[PDB]
This record gives C-alpha cells, structure tokens and sequence, in this order.
C-alpha cells in the first residue's frame, strides 16, 4: 500500500497471538512495544530518543507479522508513549519512503 | 511528539 | 526519491538560507531543528519522545527547502540530539510509505 502522513502511520501488527497497533517508524532504527506476552529470556539493553536514554528489554528472533506480512526480528520493550516499528523491521516488508 | 529512537 | 531504509533517511535541507541534513521522521508528528538563523517572533512549546521533553521554540510560517523542494511550515528549534523533519513537512512534499 501507499501511506500518506496527514495523520500517524498506524499499521496492524501480530505478536505472541495479540493483535496490537503500531506506529511505522522511518525515525526509529528499532522496533519499540510497550508490553508483549512474549514469555522468555531477554537481555537489557538501552535506547535513546530526544529526551535522553531509558532501559528496555531485547527480545530476539520474534515472530511478528506487521500489516499481514510476517517477518522474524529483534523486539524491544520499553517505556515508548506508542508501539512503533523502527527500520529494522520496516526493511523487511520493503517499506520505502518515496517522494 | 518526536519519536526519534536511536541504540 | 525512493529511499530504503537500511540506514537512517537523512536528507539535505535549506533554511534560513543555510544548507542542513535531517532525519525523515514518520514518527514526528513536528519538524525539530538543533539550530537557525529566523527572523520574527517564536512561541515556547514542549515536545515529548523517548526518554522525556524537549523544549524549543516554536515557528510559525517558516519557507524550508527539503532535497530542493519548497516548502513553507511550522519549524521547531532546541536542544535536540539530531535534526528530525516531521510529518508536518512531508506531507507538503507528497511523502509516502510504500510496501
């Protein structure tokens, strides 16, 4: 599909069996959700955004399945105002930015 | 808001 | 253009007469610059990401060109960790997420 930016770019995303919502993120090299029923180990790892730096939780290999294409990648939860899909994951679904 | 992210 | 997204989406722009670089944020819903030189009157204003608030001063009206096209919008400008070109500005350039 096409996606306009006249409001938030919200896709549909699959995770762990749970529908959620999350935002595509061209801004974002990685993938951020707040909370995800994945049930394993994971390493704590931090990232930055304009505000300054906070701790989150890195989940690899995840099955996700983002606007029905389903994909394997890194997961990371942490405290994000909103789910968003950084570039790890957008690359491949072959999400470009075109102008 | 400005959701840059970095790691 | 038509951008992937293996590496962050910077591009070139011109403001205040100044040539700059800057992020393709889909996920800023407002444009964030470190520093400008612009004339006339800001308002302060408050802006949250990962990791907190920033506060800058707000634009209004400003001409932006972004990898030579013309634009005329809201510019933020504080203390930043790297310019980011929100959905504000890329929709006046026609960008679109594309899979």
């Amino acid at each position: 599909p096409q996606i306009t930016l006249w409001q938030r770019p919200i896709v549909t995303i699959k995770i762990g069996g749970q529908l959620k919502e999350a935002l595509l993120n061209t801004g974002a090299d990685d993938t951020v959700l707040e909370e995800v029923n994945l049930p394993g180990r994971w390493k704590p790892k931090l990232i930055g955004g304009i505000g300054g730096f906070v701790k989150v939780r890195q989940y690899d290999q995840v099955p996700i399945e983002i606007c029905g294409h389903k994909v394997i990648g890194t997961v990371l939860v942490g405290p994000t105002p909103t789910n968003v899909i950084g570039r790890n994951l957008m690359t491949q679904i072959g999400c470009t930015l075109n102008f | 808001r400005v959701l840059f992210e970095a790691m």
